[PDB]
RNA sequence: GGGGCCACGCGCGCGUCCCCCGAAGAGGGGGACGGCGGAGCGAGCGCACGGGGUCGGCGGCGACGUCGGCUACCCAC
RNA sequence: CGCGCGCGCGCCCGCCCCCGGAGCCCCGCGGACGCUACGCCGCGACGAGUAGGAGGGCCGCUGCGGUGA
């Protein structure tokens, strides 16, 4: 199996014709002239009285509704959501500065490490500074300042996913009825394995931070706006 | 607009597609690499 | 004795595939010649003025052959001669347009409703982005639109036409079946221009856009199309 | 004949409903009850029709003799079967397509027997 | 719980208020329901501004879903038995509502039948 | 807006025949698939003929028939009429004919049948 | 050994013709063309996607004084 | 005119059942979930209105004949 031998110079177009790419593939020196219901097909079986017995694979229905619905036609490039490209701002890349603008950590000032397999970015705000964890954020609910450190020398674990910062709530087994029904202890506890995780980074994260002077207070610090700061004049 | 509705009625068209960039890149690459040329005969 | 039926059908279609993949290389080609046409034909013009210009001629080229037609005013308070010219050329309705070839015919005719149109001499891009976009056909006395070429040889191979491209070379070139091309386009469906006009009430002298306008009815054509 | 009977009983019939934009038969055997020509049981010479068991278990078949026509007391054949309802859908699939008797009434016969079915259970509980 | 029919489509109504008629606000002979205006001195047959408005074929309802209630289902109106067991096959598609002048003692009949067939009905507790 | 004209995008012909004799329209059930289904123009002709009215389909006298398929070519052919047949006591040598029609009188029925001729009905047509 | 050809399968001819080995023609290379022999040959996967009108094999929050309810009672603008 | 042109199976010669069901978009064995044919489906263009003319009214009021076990 040998990787396309066309090229790409524009989305749905090559670089090479039809009398070419006959040539390199050598279509030439490889000339192909290549020129009563008795059987019971599936279903067997063995057993006991009067012989043996053929039993029969996906039984027929018991019960027909009174009424069905049709199917549908087809379509083209209806992808699911685990088959779409991923895209990204170009503000953004690996050690820029983020402030959040949504959520309950809301104005806050973060680091960014990567961007994950759903389209979805990885944050801590180191959570001695900002008291901000690991956690999943969204490239479009965010700002991107123009400041930025070197973090590329760093080791990130493989085992971090979109698996992994997944809720984990909906619980069947209950009574159905009563005053119930968010009471499976009705909280959140915290793993050990996130503290374990938060630690082993922050731990080559932060000597960088401290390389660059009052980087610190810019990183406990909050960001608001007030009396004649209009945003659109302001650079970030 | 679209490539192939295009071009299921005129085939053509891919050819002189492909054509008039392959010509752009080349009159590019002449006219930026010659007048580096001459500027860095400036100075 | 299914086998030979099988084998039957199975053939056959050998009928199909090699008339398809033999007519879509006819296509391919014509237009390819087409292309050279077209450049010969515009460098041509230029070659001689400058053979002239060497020299203390002139060159006077040639007159249009065809021409574009858009109506700008509407149907109320208008006069029986005049509703019935536009009619003729197929313009019942503001903003539609059609072609039209040009001798003294069809000249003292836009003369007579030369204060609700606006005409022109028009170029080769102008004929493409009107067809492909906002171009159908006229079927059974139903309009229905140029999506692929059965409908075109159909109904015109008769012709010698058979796709897109021999049309407007039927057109451009005012050909000798250009009646029958024409008469199978419906009348074009535009919206209206774009940054706006001057002064639809006077001619194109005085400031305003009837009349004749020459070259610049392309100009116009991008803003209403 | 069949069409010349029904030339007469589209509008006018006793066993005709028309009220908020419906249109209903109850004519004994009519599958599916509408007011149609492939969906009524005294039109045809050749007819089935499903019903609910009288004791209240199980269904009643009906078949009609196509031998003796215009005698209608011994016109009719009956069956009552009662089985698991995997069964009974199957015998009378076998019925109909093996003697093809009016064979594009099939499906509909199976939807009015589990419907009957579905009923003749403790549907409460 | 409650039965849920086939489909449920979404639905749209261009008009949702009614059409009164004209100088009814100010009298009491004159009524809410709609008669048409011929005079010639009249302004809403002349359509000015800011007026009633009359109705016509373009305020029409989409056919999939004409005469079809808020739960997808159309109605059908009894007065016994045995004209309720026709519905049974039309179960996902149709409802049932009982008449006004039925007793109570023949309500109580009904209602235990249609729980058994599965077919709904828009109006199971009248009486008691 | 266009400057059309709407006074004539109407067209005044039949579709149906007005009346409610069925056998009526049992023949133009017939007619429709015919005309729909075949390559032939006799069809149309037929079909257009059944929905008119009465004195759009005036009588036919035993006289005319006989002149005009006594002329040369017309030997063993049939003739075909949407209306009635009368008779003509104005002539005494009644031959041979296979005629085909809705209606035909009485005495005229009895003449054709005793020359040996022949009287047929659009369905068997 | 320039960039470009919807060029193409090669074995001896089906041909009008021609550059040339060759006398106008046959034999040799091919070309312009028609084209089809004295050859032309045909399965299994996939991207499909700028192809005959949208799907998510993607999610979150919420509960005896709160949820929904155009239409229909009042008031304001 | 190269998505069939002579493909396959036993032993060139022969077989050449084949949908009471092939295999995926044509099956010339019969059929729509549609077939109240006074029905169902599909395309494309149009919609001002006095006096006035026509049609459809499962819009309505009182009574007669049949019919809703
Ligand atoms: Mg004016
Ligand atoms: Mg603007
Ligand atoms: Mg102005
Ligand atoms: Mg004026
Ligand atoms: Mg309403
Ligand atoms: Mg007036
Ligand atoms: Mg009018
Ligand atoms: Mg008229
Ligand atoms: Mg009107």
């Amino acid at each position: 199996p040998h990787c396309s031998r066309n090229p790409v110079l524009v989305r749905g177009i090559g670089r090479y014709s039809r009398s070419a790419m006959y040539s390199r593939k050598a279509l030439y020196k490889r000339k192909y002239a290549a020129p009563v219901l008795a059987t019971v097909t599936k279903p067997v079986g063995g057993d006991k009285n009067g012989g043996t017995r053929v039993v029969k694979l996906r039984k027929m229905p018991r019960y027909y509704p009174t009424e069905d619905v049709p199917r549908k036609l087809l379509s083209h490039g209806r992808k699911p959501f685990s088959q779409h490209v991923r895209k990204l701002r170009a503000s953004i890349t690996p050690g820029t500065i983020l402030i959040i603008l949504t959520g309950r950590h809301r104005g806050k000032r973060v680091v960014f490490l990567k961007q994950l397999s759903s389209g979805l970015l990885l944050v801590t705000g180191p959570l001695s500074l900002n008291r901000v964890p690991l956690r999943r954020t969204h490239q479009k609910f965010v700002i991107a300042t123009s400041t930025k450190i070197d973090i590329s020398g760093v080791k990130i674990p493989k085992h971090l996913t979109d698996a992994y910062f997944k809720k984990k709530q909906l619980r069947k087994p209950r009574h159905q009825e009563g005053e119930i029904f968010d009471t499976e202890k009705e909280k959140y506890e915290i793993t050990e394995q996130r503290k374990v995780d938060q630690k082993a980074v922050d731990s080559q994260i932060l000597p960088k931070i401290k390389a660059v002077p009052q980087l610190q207070g810019y990183l406990r610090s909050v960001f608001a706006l007030t009396n004649g700061v209009y945003p659109h004049k302001l650079v970030f | 607009k679209n490539l192939r509705i295009m071009l299921k009625l005129n085939p053509y068209a891919k050819t002189m597609r492909r054509n008039t960039i392959l010509r752009q890149a080349r009159n590019h690459k002449l006219r930026v690499e010659r007048a580096a040329a001459a500027l860095a005969a400036k100075s | 004795n299914f086998a030979e039926l099988k084998i039957k059908r199975l053939r056959k279609k050998f009928a199909q595939k090699m008339l398809r993949k033999a007519r879509r290389k006819l296509i391919y080609e014509k237009a390819k010649h087409y292309h050279k046409e077209y450049r010969q034909m515009y460098r041509t013009e230029i070659r001689m003025a400058r053979m002239a210009r060497k020299a203390g001629n002139f060159y006077v080229p040639a007159e249009p052959k065809l021409a574009f037609v858009i109506r700008i005013r509407g149907i109320n308070g208008v006069s029986p001669k005049v509703r019935k010219v536009l009619q003729l050329l197929r313009l019942r309705q503001i903003f539609n347009g059609t072609f039209v070839k040009l001798n003294k015919a069809s000249i003292n005719m836009l003369r007579i409703v030369e204060p609700y149109i606006a005409w022109g001499y028009p170029n080769l891009k102008s004929v493409n982005e009107l067809i492909y976009k906002r171009g159908y056909g006229k079927i059974n006395k139903k309009r229905i639109a140029l999506t692929d070429n059965a409908l075109i040889a159909r109904s015109l191979g008769k012709y010698g036409i058979i796709c897109m491209e021999d049309l407007i070379h039927e057109i451009y070139t005012v050909g000798k079946r250009f009646k029958e091309a024409n008469n199978f386009l419906w009348p074009f469906k535009l919206s209206s221009p774009r940054g706006g006009m001057k002064k639809k009430t006077t001619h194109f002298v005085e400031g305003e856009d009837a009349g004749n306008r020459e070259d610049q009815i392309n100009r116009l054509i991008r803003r209403m199309n | 004949s069949a069409h010349l009977q029904w030339m007469v009983v589209r509008n006018c019939s006793s066993f005709l409903i028309k009220r908020n934009k419906q249109t209903y038969s109850t004519e004994p055997n009519n599958l599916k009850a509408r007011n149609s020509f492939r969906y009524n049981g005294l039109i045809h010479r050749k007819t089935v029709g499903v019903e609910p068991a009288a004791d209240g278990k199980g269904v009643v078949v009906v078949m009609k003799r196509r031998s003796g026509q215009r005698k209608p007391a011994t016109s009719y054949v009956r069956t009552t079967i009662n089985k698991n309802a995997r069964a009974t859908l199957s015998s009378i699939r076998h019925m109909i397509r093996k003697n093809k008797y009016h064979p594009d009434l099939r499906m509909a016969a199976i939807r009015r027997a589990s419907a009957i079915l579905r009923s003749q259970k403790p549907v409460m509980v | 719980a409650a039965l849920r029919p086939l489909v449920k489509p979404k639905i749209v109504k261009k008009r949702t208020k009614k059409f009164i008629r004209h100088q009814s606000d100010r009298y009491v002979k004159i009524k809410r329901n709609w008669r048409k205006p011929r005079g010639i001195d009249n302004r809403v047959r002349r359509r000015f501004k800011g007026q009633i408005l009359m109705p016509n074929i373009g305020y029409g309802s989409n056919k999939k879903t004409k005469h079809m209630l808020p739960s997808g289902f159309r109605k059908f109106l009894v007065h016994n038995v045995k004209e309720l067991e026709v519905l049974l096959m039309c179960n996902k598609s149709y409802c049932a509502e009982i008449a006004h002048n039925v007793s109570s003692k023949n309500r109580k009949a009904i209602v235990e039948r249609a729980a058994q067939l599965a077919i709904r009905v828009t109006n199971p507790n009248a009486r008691l | 807006g266009v400057d059309i004209r709407h006074n004539k995008d109407r067209k005044v012909r039949r579709k149906e025949p007005k009346s409610q004799d069925i056998y009526l329209r049992l023949l133009v059930k017939l007619y429709r698939f015919l005309a729909r289904r075949t390559n032939s123009t006799f069809n149309q002709v037929v079909l257009k003929r059944l929905f008119m009215s009465r004195t759009n389909r005036p009588p036919l006298s035993l006289s005319r028939m006989i002149r005009k398929m006594k002329l040369p070519g017309r030997e063993g052919k049939t003739a075909v009429v949407v209306g009635t047949i009368t008779d003509d006591v104005r002539v005494q040598e009644v031959p041979k004919l296979k005629v085909c029609a809705l209606r035909v009188s009485s005495r005229a029925r009895s003449r054709i049948l005793k020359a040996g001729g022949k009287i047929l009905t659009f369905d068997q047509l």
